[PDB]
RNA sequence: UGACAGACUGAGAGCUCUUUCUUGAUUCUAUGGGUGGUGGUGCAUGGCCGUUCUUAGUUGGUGGAGCGAUUUGUCUGGUUAAUUCCGUUAACGAACGAGACCUCAGCCUGCUAACUAGCUAUGCGGAGCCAUCCCUCCGCAGCUAGCUUCUUAGAGGGACUAUGGCCGUUUAGGCCACGGAAGUUUGAGGCAAUAACAGGUCUGUCAUGCCCUUAGAUGUUCUGGGCCGCACGCGCGCUACACUGAUGUAUUCAACGAGUAUAUAGCCUUGGCCGACAGGCCCGGGUAAUCUUGGGAAAUUUCAUCGUGAUGGGGAUAGAUCAUUGCAAUUGUUGGUCUUCAACGAGGAAUGCCUAGUAAGCGCGAGUCAUCAGCUCGCGUUGACUACGUCCCUGCCCUUUGUACACACCG
């Protein structure tokens, strides 16, 4: 299943799987938005917001009611301070609130009570079944 | 530096002394008779205190020696 | 509702200063220690003295007017707090109570080694290993010297010093400046406990002598 | 679990080679044990006997263990 | 604002765990309080 | 120190029922417990008592214990009581 | 009739602990109740480090000082009177008694 | 004694004045005497700390030598990290320091246990699939454990140079080696002698002598300013000078700690929604192995973009603007957004720290704290080069020796 693909094939393939099926909506905010406080330029691919959403549903899929302050956490890194020390800094909530109501919007993860993020069967099952279809 | 100082030598040597009959020439059950007549305050004091012992007995059994006098 | 961290923090704050304060109320009195034991629903603190008639007082005024004061200081429940007065078993094996009466020997305006020699023979003659008595400040000149008086057995470093030896620091307000008082006592195996620490000197050895048959 | 990934890479070879050490022990053979521990034994002392290195405490006076800060005279 | 129980200065305060003392008289009752010097 | 005639009329009845009394040394603090007072002349008052060792004071390490004398009793009966 | 009870013991000294500890599960041993214990919590270190110095002269030499705190916990079914018969026995100084009841 | 309206005032200080209500022996006046003082003096002191001093050193009793100061003991030699030990011996017998000791880390499928730690099996739930079962990966619940390996913390055990070889009075010891978790005292700390310093601290202490002041105050409190000012010299440092890299994706592995009734949601904050960020609103947990937090750290790994260019290295200086903390942010508290793009091309003479999970690299926690960490104290992560010596330089210990030095060669 998921866990033997290689995690950089298997997102490749999925993020390449929601670009050709069918679409979901996107922000007209996507080609301006730097995804983390302490980033420099935006991402540089063009297809990142796919990319950033198969990824994401990975993490659901691996882990149970988790929320956007924690996916802040799982993006985020070091932010360099110029002359003072770097240090840890979180990404941005927007991207991170907005692809997983797309998901909502799509059923592939859903809202958890107890709090948090859980992945739905369906959700489970498009993502074995195109783990099936990774070299 | 593993020399011993002169708690371990004079109580190796004094109870040489007191009970030649009842060590031997192994290091554990010398340990274990060193436990049944003396009290010590530590169990590292115990094992540098035995081991000073069972060579004092493998050349105490190769020959003679100096002060401990054997009835 | 309080952790256990501040709990346990607030009781050794609560022990600090009530004894700092019974230092100042029981001065003349032979006061040696205060111990906090927590019973349910009361709270007993076990002052105690040399002199246990003085702390009491007449008919137990002054007592009552401690076990009053804790109480309304410290928030205890009304009638919760309670104080009572035993004796030190060995006034001589204490240095909080010899350094109170040297303290107070040199306030009379006894002479410095004579008051000194008094409390060390009386430390000796009361079965203690040694005992060591440093006075300090400006005697009878306008350098400030000390004066190092020894006796018996006396060791300094390592663990032992926590359990063997009683250690205790008092200041003097003479006429003309301050005198520091430093007391130490060797304490002695006591397996009992009523006298001195239990285990023995982590150098020390005892070779039970060859029975025969 | 735990340490990094060189770390957790170490564990994972000791955790291999003792299990199968053990399982040849209690399941297979005791002299077919004896081979595949000279085998692995030859090749490599710790992936049997684990490494009792750890992180030296660090000492006031300097950020490290035995680093101190840059002393200065004038 | 803050100030050492002990002896009411402002300088050197400790209040971590709630103590409120200032890093001389935490010194000089730090075995009564029940800290220990092991290490 | 200028006190109201109730505020240490206060002061000696609480000082009477048990005897004994403390304050802290926060200067301004306006409202002592266990009696109503800006907490400056329970002190301020309490120095002229042990002044005319009415009272004997600890000074506690600047927080102020304070117990009632036998002589400072006798006098205190006949001023309210 | 049977509770859930949960005691918890806390204390600075180990082996005063562990003496109260063990006393209050064979007071317990005798009576055949179900006791689900000692169970053992990390201990907790309360830690201050200091400079010795009081006037910031010489070498910075400091003292790491340190309070040990531990935490046990005994698990019984039984009444709170039973219990409370048990838990009266001689304590010694240091240690909390912290009696409740578990859902 | 308290107070209205204007002046007085920064002031809504009844401070002072115009006006006369309010208050009652608490006050006022002088003498005396106390009191306060982060006032002076650390060269009057106490305590504490640092250093001499990281080394092995220090001292009585009795006896010996000397007129005496003094000396021996405390030593020729071997040995030790050690005034450690063997031994020698006008000394014998002892006291401290070293060691022992205590803390942490290292081993234990052995003991005690554990729903506030989990692993295992079984059941049900999902998803894949030669599909019906089996197989793999997760979820969930218990009277599953002949469960405690992993986690926690208690009791103990374990190493003693024990065994072997060689050198050595073939003594004390030393080097080598199998074994072993471990064979530098296993590693790292805590503790730590005599004698001393005119070392630092009166600005920690209602610790303190003396002096000074004590009302028109050096007391206390309020308001505002400075402590941060800037031609310049010095010390600890932070960021760098790039490709063994920067940027942008993907990927993802720790430990030590922390969480005051914190007001009526409040300290640490999960979860949901709004927002590009900053930040905000709502429903909540936790006084804690229970909630934050299995602490989803960084360096690192990965795939791209850059291409030897003061470049996309570097991020100083500065403009505009938003938000947060706080009673108040101005000589910008701090955090965001866009813009501005300085020196710096691996650094002269000199000089510091360092011998293994160490140096160095990387980030995290706590202290300070309403807000502010380039600091300090800890913690893990990645993990070497070199040496296994010497007394050349700087010093230290012991002996012999010279001395016109004794405040002692800074003589
Ligand atoms: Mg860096
Ligand atoms: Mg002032
Ligand atoms: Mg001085
Ligand atoms: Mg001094
Ligand atoms: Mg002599
Ligand atoms: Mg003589
Ligand atoms: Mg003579
Ligand atoms: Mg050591
Ligand atoms: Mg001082
Ligand atoms: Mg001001
Ligand atoms: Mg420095
Ligand atoms: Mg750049
Ligand atoms: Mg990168
Ligand atoms: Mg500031
Ligand atoms: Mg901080
Ligand atoms: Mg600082
Ligand atoms: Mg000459
Ligand atoms: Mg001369
Ligand atoms: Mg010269
Ligand atoms: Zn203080």
């Amino acid at each position: 299943t998921v866990k033997d693909v290689n995690p950089h094939e298997f997102v490749k393939a999925y993020s390449a799987h929601l670009k050709r099926s069918g679409k979901m909506e996107l922000p007209e905010w996507v080609d301006i938005v730097k995804t983390a406080r302490f980033k420099e330029l935006p991402p540089s691919d063009a297809d990142w917001y796919y990319i950033r959403a198969a990824s994401m549903a990975r993490k659901i899929y691996l882990r149970q009611g988790i929320g956007i302050g924690g996916f802040q956490k799982i993006y985020g890194g070091r932010q360099r301070n110029g002359s003072r020390p770097p240090h840890f800094c979180k990404s941005s909530g927007a991207v991170s609130r907005n692809i997983l109501q797309e998901l909502q919007k799509m059923g592939i993860i859903d809202v958890d009570p107890k709090g948090g993020r859980l992945i739905t069967s369906q959700g489970r099952r498009d993502l074995d079944q195109v783990a099936g279809t990774v070299p | 530096g593993r020399v011993r100082t002169k708690t371990v030598k004079k109580t190796s040597r004094q109870v040489i002394e007191k009970y030649y009959s009842r060590m031997t020439l192994d290091f554990h059950t010398n340990k274990k008779v060193l436990e049944e007549v003396s009290i010590l305050q530590s169990k590292r004091l115990r094992n540098k205190v035995a081991g000073f012992t069972t060579h004092l007995m493998r050349r105490i059994q190769r020959g003679p020696v100096r002060g401990i006098s054997l009835k | 509702q309080i952790s256990k961290k501040k709990k346990f923090v607030s009781d050794g704050v609560f022990y600090a200063e009530l004894n700092e304060m019974l230092t100042r109320e029981l001065a003349e009195d032979g006061y040696s220690g205060v111990e906090v034991r927590v019973t349910p629903m009361r709270t007993e603190i076990i002052i105690r003295a040399t002199r246990t008639q003085n702390v009491l007082g007449e008919k137990g005024r002054r007592i009552r007017e401690l076990t009053s004061v804790v109480q309304k200081r410290f928030n205890f429940l009304e009638n919760g707090v309670e104080l009572y007065a035993e004796k030190v078993v060995n006034r001589g094996l204490c240095a909080i109570a010899q350094a109170e009466s040297l303290r107070y020997k040199l306030l009379g305006g006894l002479a410095v080694r004579r008051a000194c020699y008094g409390v060390l023979r009386f430390v000796m003659e009361s079965g203690a290993k040694g005992c060591e008595v440093i006075v300090s400040g400006k005697l009878r000149a306008q350098r400030a010297k000390s004066m190092k008086f020894k006796d018996g057995y006396m060791i300094s470093s390592g663990q032992p010093v926590n359990e063997y030896i009683d250690a205790a620091v008092r200041h003097v307000l003479l006429r003309q400046g301050v005198l520091g008082i430093k007391v130490k006592i060797m304490l002695d195996w006591d397996p009992k406990g009523k006298l001195g620490p239990t285990t023995p000197l982590p150098d020390l050895v005892t070779i039970h002598p060859p029975k025969e048959e | 679990r735990g340490g990094g990934k060189t770390s957790q890479i170490y564990s994972i070879r000791q955790a291999i080679a003792k299990s199968l050490v053990a399982y040849y022990q209690k399941y297979v053979d005791e002299a077919a044990k004896k081979e595949v521990k000279e085998i692995f034994a030859r090749y490599d002392r710790t992936l049997l006997v684990a490494d009792p290195r750890r992180c030296e405490p660090k000492k006031f006076g300097g950020r490290g263990a035995r680093a101190r800060f840059q002393k200065s005279y004038r | 604002s803050r100030v050492c129980r002990v002896c009411g200065n402002s300088h050197g305060l400790i209040r971590k765990y709630g103590l409120m003392c200032c890093r001389q008289c935490f010194r000089s009752n730090a075995k009564d309080i029940g800290f220990i010097k092991y290490r | 120190m200028i006190i109201s005639k109730k505020n240490r009329n206060e002061i000696c009845k609480y000082l009477f029922q048990e005897g004994v009394l403390y304050a802290k040394k926060d200067y301004n603090l306006a409202k002592h417990p266990q009696i109503d007072v800006p907490n400056l002349q329970v002190i301020k008052l309490m120095q002229s008592f042990k002044s005319k060792e009415y009272v004997r004071e600890t000074f506690s390490w600047q927080h102020y214990y304070w117990y009632l004398t036998n002589d400072g009793i006798e006098f205190l009966r006949n001023f309210l009581n | 009739v049977q509770h859930r009870i949960r005691i918890t013991l806390s204390s600075k000294s180990v082996k005063n602990l562990e003496k109260v500890c063990s006393d209050l599960v064979k007071g317990a041993k005798e009576k055949q109740l179900k006791v689900k214990g000692p169970v053992r919590m990390p201990t907790k270190v309360l830690n201050i480090t200091t400079r010795k110095s009081p006037c910031g002269e010489g070498t910075n030499t400091w003292d790491r000082f340190e309070m040990r705190v531990h935490k046990r916990v005994i698990d019984l079914v039984s009444s709170p009177d039973v219990v409370k018969q048990i838990t009266s026995i001689t304590i010694e100084p240091g240690v909390e008694v912290e009696v409740t009841i578990s859902d």
